[PDB]
């Protein structure tokens, strides 16, 4: 019944096999989606109001349904047909479904003259799908059909295609809302600050914050104010509470001291009512805030109706919005005040603002929700104009003229297009990075993507504190991969078996805890709340109950047996402060665990017998979690749990370390992410080198995906030959890493030979580099279209002539065919023409608009495809093909962060080699193991020679003590080698024997994206910008490297003024003005007839000639718009 | 000494503020929105502890013990009911500077007994 | 002072669509407002439409010059970006003198 | 830097109509011996009184007695605010403020 130890590395791993049959590693994105479709958009179009217009005739125009199609695509002549995303892609499509609202209009005249109008299925917009998602026409498909379809069968899906391109939203990271957080800031007019950003359930606003603070020490005492949204001014909670009709003193403190035997609390509230004594009735302060407010209404009737207004509607909205909550309303903001006493009593901890239990996850579905939400809504409003402007005429209209589809469709386009995400108007104050351009490098590249997750704190920000990797991240982001640059911490990556909640309605748990003892909170009388336990749901305390610890054991077996409770549903038992608060909104990120018995696992042998034969009897995870063996926990009911990171730890001990645990790991190895999955022995580097692995197996090649050849992408880099690595990590099983690896297992040689190695560099082998090792394919698309925009001028795709062209370069067009496109096979070097684009003149009659190579390429035409665009012009795709082999200053790595450029290449004959002849594919200076503690390198050379001399793949995986180096030392000298990985080694050039042994073995190596010849650049009078006549920037546009402000003062410190002056004047922007000895202001000159004179002093004999940057006269031009007069006096 | 507590009107329930009547010079009770008075019992009208003297063992709830993330001991047994097994933990409170302090808890149902060492 | 043509280039873009600067498009709200004014003193207008329109102009000449000033709302353009004014051509870091000179 | 806060036990106000009958029990023979012989205005004595207990750890931390302390607030506040205070003997230091008039 039980699993053994010696069963369970099998078992574990089973279990976790069998989640990723379910899930995938693009699930979160997916279940977005579908919840988003699903639900948030019939919600949103129903939560929407009716719009009532009338002159008399009136119409309400209720939308009552939607419909969703699947993705079709509208040709000229209109014939819908399905769209396939492959066909999006190469055509630069946008992979949408129509959605169609059923719209109900009923005539109300007079006289009970009512008749309805039903227009089923009216046409509101087109909304992109995500690729794999339910909507989606490879939904279901087999690996046989989506190859059918020109699909890659292990593309994860989880992107949207917006105009061809492949677009994957980021999730964002928030505080959560409808939660009380108390925090103190050091530097404020505030001690304690309890905040609470409230939302309503299905949201229709932002998220109002509501804040309740105390004022710093130094009247008398403490005051407690209380910051209402739409009012400029603080309000004493006394105040509020009167306005909400609690005045007497003793019912207010009723609502906010549920314990009268303390009197800390009272003193410590008692300044807040001495301070609010004057106003005493509910009129009284509801006049006073709305004085306190913004819109002062000179009569105090709109005061108070704007105050009334405020407390129903933004003062905590997730309480309710309604009228007659003031008594739910009331309890919160008592409680929202307890807190803070508690804070400042210091009987509470202060909220850690980084605890991601304090954190949500905004994935696809919630983020396309606040954009249709705002895009309905002007849909709307252009709805409500449109018929307006016709009922004011006495006429009835036509709702399909009225509705103008193109506000969805275009919002979601050019939101998911660019990745502002808000309205197109509102472009700065939008927030970018949302919607990034799917990375397609590496099949890694891809995962790690479309699992990516950002911190929104903005990088100009300098604070380490959201930057640390919290404790709270265990389990849900991998503690390695997180870019080094200027986004350290901020950008994240999900755990491998991290779940991001999708959401779920809190009505079933509400209705249980209701035929359940728990007592309402309108019902209640306050007293009982001293010993009571609050019930928290969704941040909305709903009520109390008298015995929590049963009540938690009753809602565990509710969720463990997928009863009314589902799965995601969070439910914490704070046991110090007597809450219980459940969860169930999105963007919860969780993570399955193996829940423990008295001291055992629920999963017993026969789960792992069913588990094995998955593929007969349909036994899945989600069994395993159905049979209440195991749960997904948060990052707030993980503060709940005890775990134990293995089975052993429930073993009883000579001294039991805790003896009730709750929960178990399925495996520690899971804490990481996609790319940090793929390290060997991981917890034997430096933390650091895993991070730069992790972000350099990113910039890897490979097979980025299985149908490369189809896809049309701008870059992509294919490696020849793709090995799997012979030392693996039980993980990448599941990154499908075997199928799509993105490097070779190299003989590498840790050793000083010749010293082309030294500082992070390589010595690669020539002969291997000849036999196809590391040699990559360099596709590149070019794309091109004819513009018939109107008949003043068109474009033309046709082989250009020198006789009516205009623009016509020197380069030859014989290479372009009568078509103007260039033929596949055909041999391009750089300046080349590929495609032959003509544009009609308002060398005569037409203009050459060709498309040449990007410079310096030297590739050979892969393929062509022509099609027709969204609009209907020709549009052509050029696929040029470039054979990368390696060479020096390629950049190469490992799997552990030992990253260098190759510094020469030896033929196998310089190489050195064993006394069997083996010479090092590679060899790496010794150096850059010591500092750097990558020793994770070295037991995957020597697991890797163990593994090659023996035919398996090695076990890598990180916290494995069946394997340790003395375990491989003693595999590896049954084989006829030295235990700990060396060997005697020859010297190539004399065949001597090197004096030190030295360390050699399979590695696996990476080529990175990062190749020379991409790189190198050179200039020598090229062009130069319009504006300042400087040198271009970039390799593309020929440019110029900069020498900036810190060279300039290098060579200051180095006096050489002339280089200086060479640099900063004539190898830049050097120029003449003429200016006028008298005033000094820029002179006209004119060297041809040879008359300079000056306007202002009416001089034309005292006339200079300077010569200046041009930098320098723009700047006092522009010192001249500015109405300053910079005068140049040569005297 | 004590703290002490805030009082309230009998007819307005509101708080009842600290007055002194100078024809018997004793203290008074009276509430500022209602004519209400009352007869202290008390004397005193105000209590600052600044050492902060707090016995923890008060804010301490013996539902703690049901917390499967506290240690357990079975060395320090209950006076109250005899139990063996008992969770221990520290103040963990602001304020308390020596705060390395156990205070121990019972883990026997309905006894709920709460000490230090 | 309406500057010349170098320092405002009318950049001419892939066809024949000649693009002009941010500083030209400012100038041309600066002229049409000028001459809109002009016009509205020497024909029938009112003392406030003449005091909004000098207001409008005030706003056009400041945000040439000067785009971010506080509480002002920023001169825009098509496409929802606000203008380059003469002094964030030269501000900071890539403007005229750090960046240029 | 020590304030009477750094030194302070707990304050609390009492209402202590005459003095020689003390509210507190254990403060009648300091006050009694202290009253026993006109040293200050008792005519202009105010019913509320000031009771702070100090700490004998705080006071031997820093030498300072109950002398200093009470020449301190008499200097602060001049003869207006009347303090009294017991031997650095008594297992609590106690010293009892009065407002005059
Ligand atoms: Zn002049
Ligand atoms: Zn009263
Ligand atoms: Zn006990």
């Amino acid at each position: 019944d039980e699993i053994t130890p010696d069963l369970w590395q099998e078992a574990c791993w089973i279990v976790i096999s069998s989640y990723f049959d379910e899930k995938g590693l693009v699930r979160q994105q997916l279940d977005s989606f579908d919840e988003f479709i699903q639900m948030s958009v019939q919600r949103i179009v129903e939560d929407a109001p009716p719009i009532d217009l009338q002159a008399p005739p009136r119409y309400l125009l209720k939308f009552e349904q939607i419909y969703l199609s699947k993705p079709t695509h509208w040709e000229r002549d209109g014939a819908p047909s399905p769209m396939m995303p492959n066909e999006a892609r190469l055509r630069n499509l946008t992979y949408s479904a129509p959605l169609y609202v059923d719209i109900t209009k009923t005539v109300i005249k007079e006289g009970e003259e009512q008749l309805q109008t039903q227009h089923q299925k009216t046409f509101i917009g087109k909304i992109p799908i995500m690729l794999r998602s339910t909507y989606c026409l490879l939904n279901g498909l087999t690996d046989r059909d989506l190859c059918e379809l020109n699909e890659c069968p292990l593309d994860p899906g989880g992107y949207f295609i917006i105009n061809g391109s492949e677009k994957v939203l980021i999730a964002q990271e928030k505080m959560a809302t409808n939660t009380v957080y108390v925090f103190a800031k050091k530097d404020s007019k505030y001690a304690y600050t309890g905040e609470c950003r409230s939302c309503l359930e299905n949201s229709s606003r932002p998220t109002s914050t509501i804040w309740v603070s105390m004022l710093a020490r130094g009247a008398i005492g403490q005051r407690i104010v209380a910051t209402l949204p739409y009012i400029k001014q603080e309000v004493p909670i006394i105040i509020v509470f009167r306005a909400l009709g609690f005045v007497s003193d003793r019912d207010i403190l009723e609502h906010i001291i549920y314990d009268f035997e303390d009197p800390e609390m009272m003193e410590m509230v008692k300044p807040s009512l001495d301070e609010a004594f004057v106003i005493q009735e509910q009129n009284v302060a509801l006049n006073f805030i709305g004085s306190r407010g913004a819109k002062p209404g000179v009569t105090k009737e709109k005061r108070i109706k704007y105050a009334k207004e405020v407390l129903q509607k933004e003062m905590l909205p997730h309480v309710g919005v309604s009228d007659f909550c003031e008594t739910k309303k009331a309890y919160f903001l008592g409680y929202m005040v307890h807190r803070l006493l508690l804070a400042a009593l210091g009987r509470r901890e202060l909220d850690d603002r980084d605890h991601y239990g304090n954190k949500r996850l905004d994935l696809a579905g919630p983020l396309l929700a606040f954009l249709f939400r705002g895009m309905f809504k002007n849909l709307l409003k252009e709805v409500r104009i449109y018929a307006q402007k016709f009922i004011d005429r006495g006429k009835d209209f036509n709702l399909e003229l009225a509705i103008k589809t193109r506000i969805i469709s275009d919002g979601l386009k050019y939101s998911l297009a660019t990745g502002n995400w808000g309205d197109q108007k509102k472009a700065h104050q939008a927030r970018a990075g949302v919607s990034q351009v799917l990375n397609r490098l590496t099949f890694a590249s891809t995962l790690s993507h479309l699992r990516r997750l950002n911190s929104p704190i903005g990088r100009d920000g300098k604070l380490a504190k959201p930057r640390q990797l919290h404790n709270t991240l265990w389990g849900m982001v991998c503690p390695a991969e997180t870019p080094e640059g200027h986004a350290v911490g901020l950008v994240k990556n999900l755990a491998l078996m991290a779940y991001i909640s999708v959401g779920s309605q809190p009505s079933p748990i509400l209705e249980f805890l209701e035929e359940w003892s728990m007592e309402n909170l309108e019902e209640i009388s306050p007293a009982a709340i001293a010993d009571a336990t609050k019930i928290f749901v969704n941040g909305c305390w709903v009520g109390i109950h008298k015995d929590p610890e049963q009540l938690m054991n009753t809602l565990r077996k509710l969720r463990r047996q997928m009863d009314i409770i589902v799965s995601e549903v969070s439910m914490i038992r704070d046991i110090r402060e007597r809450e219980i608060r459940i969860y169930t909104d999105a963007g919860r990120i969780c993570r399955p665990l193996l829940i423990v018995e008295k001291q055992k696992l629920l999963l017993k042998k026969r789960h792992i017998d069913q588990l094995k034969e998955r593929e007969y009897n349909n036994y899945s995870w989600q069994d395993l979690v159905a049979s209440g063996v195991v749960e997904y926990i948060d990052t707030l009911e993980e503060e709940t749990v005890m775990l134990a990171m293995t089975p052993d730890d429930l073993q009883e001990k000579e001294v039991a370390y805790c003896s009730t645990y709750t929960h178990c790991e399925i495996h520690p190895s899971m804490i990481l992410g996609v790319c940090a999955s793929i390290i060997p022995f991981p917890d034997h580097n430096q933390s650091p080198r895993n991070t730069y692995q992790s972000a350099m197996g990113k910039q890897a090649m490979g097979v980025y995906i299985t149908n490369f050849h189809v896809r049309m992408d701008t870059l992509a880099h294919v490696l020849y030959y793709p090995q799997k690595p012979l030392v693996t990590t039980r993980s990448m099983e599941y990154l499908r890493f075997r199928e799509l690896p993105a490097g070779i297992n190299s003989i590498v040689a840790i050793a000083s030979y010749t010293g082309y190695n030294q500082e992070d560099s390589v010595i690669m082998n020539r002969s291997a580099v000849d036999r196809g090792f590391f040699r990559s394919v360099f596709y590149r698309s070019y794309k091109e279209q004819e513009s018939k925009k109107g008949f003043d001028q068109e474009e033309v795709f046709e082989k250009p002539t020198r006789e009516t062209c205009q623009g016509m370069r020197h380069a030859i067009y014989d290479k372009l065919d009568d078509d103007g496109l260039i033929a596949p096979g055909v041999r391009v070097s750089g300046d080349d023409v590929i495609i032959g684009k003509t544009v009609t003149l308002p060398r005569y009659t037409k203009r050459d608009c060709s498309t040449f190579l990007r410079t310096s390429e030297t590739g050979i035409v892969d393929q062509v495809m022509v099609t027709l665009n969204q609009e209907g012009y020709k549009f052509c795709k050029i696929r040029v093909r470039s054979v990368r082999i390696p060479q020096i200053g390629d950049k190469f790595a490992s799997r552990h962060g030992q990253k260098g450029t190759c510094g020469i290449q030896y033929r196998q004959e310089d190489m050195p080699f064993t006394c069997e002849g083996i010479t090092p594919d590679i060899i790496i200076n010794p150096h850059a193991i010591p500092s750097r503690m990558t020793i994770g390198h070295l037991i995957e050379c020597l697991q890797g020679k163990v593994s090659a001399n023996k035919g398996e793949i090695g076990d890598a995986t990180p916290f494995n003590d069946a394997v340790n180096v003395q375990k491989i030392s003693n595999l590896l000298s049954d084989y006829g080698y030295h235990l700990r990985g060396n060997e005697v080694l020859y010297n190539g050039f004399t065949g001597r024997k090197i004096t030190s042994q030295i360390f050699i073995g399979p590695t696996y190596y990476q080529r990175l994206k990062h190749m020379v010849d991409d790189k190198i650049h050179s200039r020598a009078r090229g062009p130069i910008q319009i504006l300042n006549r400087q040198p271009m920037e970039g390799r593309s546009r020929d440019g110029g490297l900069r020498f900036g402000e810190m060279e300039r003062d290098c060579q200051i410190a180095h006096g050489a003024a002339q280089f200086l002056r060479e640099r900063l004047f004539e190898a830049s922007d050097p120029y003449q003005v003429h200016v006028c000895n008298l005033c000094g202001i820029m002179a006209i000159a004119n060297t041809r007839t040879h008359t300079y004179e000056c306007r202002g002093c009416r001089n034309k004999t005292q006339i200079s000639l300077v010569r200046m940057p041009y930098a320098c006269k723009l700047l006092f031009q522009e010192l001249m718009s500015m109405s300053i007069a910079p005068r140049m006096m040569s005297v | 000494p004590g703290f002490v507590g805030i009082r309230f009107c009998q007819e307005c329930n509101n708080m009842l503020y600290p007055k002194e009547d100078k024809e018997n010079r004793i203290l008074l009770y009276a509430c500022r929105n209602c004519d209400y008075q009352q007869e202290a019992d008390n004397s005193c009208i105000y209590v600052n502890k600044i050492t902060h003297e707090v016995d923890e063992l008060t804010q301490i709830i013996a539902d703690v013990s049901q917390d499967p993330t506290l240690p357990r001991t079975e060395d320090h047994p209950c006076q109250k009911c005899g139990h063996k097994e008992a969770v221990f933990f520290q103040s963990h409170s602001a304020r308390a500077e020596d705060a390395m302090r156990l205070y121990y808890v019972c883990t026997a149902p309905h006894c709920g007994h709460r000490w230090t060492e | 002072p309406v500057p010349p043509l170098s320092v405002r280039p009318a950049v001419v873009m892939q066809g024949s669509a000649r693009n002009q600067d941010d500083l030209t498009h400012k100038l041309a709200d600066i002229v049409k407002i000028n001459n809109q004014l002009r016009r509205n003193e020497q024909n029938g207008a009112a003392a406030h439409v003449i005091a909004e329109d000098v207001k409008l102009l005030q706003f056009h000449v400041a945000t040439m010059v000067d785009n971010e000033l506080p509480g002002l709302p920023r001169a825009m353009q098509k496409s929802g970006r606000p203008l380059k004014s003469l002094k964030q051509r030269l501000k900071g870091k890539e403007g005229r003198v750090r960046g240029n000179l | 830097h020590t304030t009477l806060r750094k030194v302070t036990a707990n304050t609390a106000i009492y209402y202590d109509p005459n003095p020689q009958s003390t509210v507190v029990a254990e403060d009648q023979e300091w006050v009694n011996v202290y009253y026993e012989m006109p040293d200050f205005d008792v005519a202009r004595i105010s019913p509320w009184l000031l009771r702070v207990e100090l700490d004998r750890k705080h006071m031997t931390d820093r030498k300072l007695t109950m002398e200093q302390i009470a020449e301190k607030i008499n200097a602060g506040f001049g003869d207006d605010l009347n303090c009294i205070f017991n031997d650095d003997n008594a297992e609590k230091l106690v010293l009892r403020i009065r407002i005059m008039n």
